């Protein structure tokens, strides 16, 4: 059972410790104020400050990690291409509404970075099994990246009439997102993600860790390339640093049980 | 060409002097709050206020530089994803 909302304060500090070396100074206060899983999943900046975490850089370590933890705990059923495209469509429409003379407002520039951010999980999923080796999904990915590059380069001024050009790119990105939502009938885009326990008694895979602490199998029986490791011996590692995930796996002895998120 | 998410606090301070040179008085705020590159990608206008950048004109200028740096990083990451879709 991976009910993060039922985490004891000890499980919270166990997880907090793996985020960054900077967290070690705050574990005592998390335990003293009895921060459980429910309080962790909804933790706010002022509550981090009540715990003595006044450095905003340290707050953002927790908040970024908790945001990944929240997505794993609350929205695993929608962890698929369709709802990634829905996030893209939502951000693009939001950018479009905000646009309704030489200088682009900082707010508009900010909306563009937030819109581009939604492309990253969609594109990342398109470049993994089972979409990676399908010609239509590869062409679709290229169209999304071309539109995203258009948005970013116009915003960076890299490429006369910036607001109408940004508006056209936002509409095109919304249309591209709707291609998955409306035009594709592949059941894979609507398949929920599932968790599987993989027991190892040995083990030749490598772990590629994203910048934000998502750890996937690479360079490789019941484990395939691109599968995300969410626990090692029932310790949740979503959001952990790359180094501490390796340290936890190496110390796990020949007997390691991995909780693995699996690709459709 | 070090990616922003790898920037140390020292890297952020050097970036701040280069792009926010007219606002040197707030440089120590980034050091005191341990604004790494990872933190720089998550700072908002609100967190700059909370850090103590109270002047609206100063904060808007600094916030714009941070957003512009995110766009630069976005362009770099989009090109990396474009190469990953071709190879």
């Amino acid at each position: 059972y991976i009910n993060i909302a039922e985490w004891t304060p000890d499980q919270v500090t166990d997880w907090i410790k793996g985020l960054d070396e900077s967290m070690k100074g705050y574990l005592y206060e998390f335990s003293k104020q009895e921060i459980g899983g429910r309080a962790l999943l909804n933790i706010r900046p002022y509550e981090l400050e009540n715990l003595g975490m006044l450095r905003i850089g340290h707050q953002e370590i927790v908040l970024e990690a908790v945001e990944n933890l929240r997505n794993f705990h609350y929205h695993l059923k929608n962890d698929n291409l369709q709802f990634m495209a829905l996030h893209v469509a939502t951000a693009a429409k939001n950018l479009h509404r905000e646009l309704a003379s030489t200088k682009i407002d900082t707010r508009i520039l900010h909306d563009i970075t937030r819109t581009i951010a939604t492309l990253k999980p969609l594109v990342g999923s398109l470049e993994r099994t089972p979409f990676r080796k399908q010609e239509m999904y590869r062409e679709y990915c290229g169209n999304v990246l071309k539109c995203g590059l258009e948005l970013a380069t116009i915003a960076h001024r890299d490429r006369l009439q910036p607001v109408p050009a940004i508006r056209q790119s936002a509409e095109r990105l919304e249309n591209l997102a709707n291609f998955v939502i409306q035009d594709i009938s592949d059941p894979m885009v609507l398949q929920p993600a599932s968790l599987n326990l993989v027991t190892l008694k040995k083990l030749g895979f490598n772990i590629e860790s994203s910048y934000n602490g998502i750890h996937r199998v690479t360079d490789i029986g019941k484990i395939e390339d691109g599968d995300e490791i969410v626990q090692i011996n029932y310790q949740t590692v979503v959001g952990w640093q790359h180094r501490t995930v390796l340290e936890h796996l190496r110390e796990a002895l020949p007997d390691v049980v991995l909780t693995v998120k699996k690709r459709p | 060409p070090k990616a922003v998410y790898l920037w140390t606090v020292s890297d952020v301070l050097k970036w701040y002097r280069r792009h926010c040179g007219e606002y040197t008085q707030y440089e120590q705020l980034f050091a005191q709050h341990d604004i790494t590159g990872r933190a720089l990608l998550r700072i908002t206008d609100s967190s700059l206020q909370r850090m103590g950048v109270t002047d609206n004109r100063d904060r808007e200028a600094i916030w714009r530089e941070i957003v512009k740096q995110r766009l630069k990083t976005d362009i770099m990451e989009i090109r990396d994803m474009e190469r990953l879709n071709i190879y």
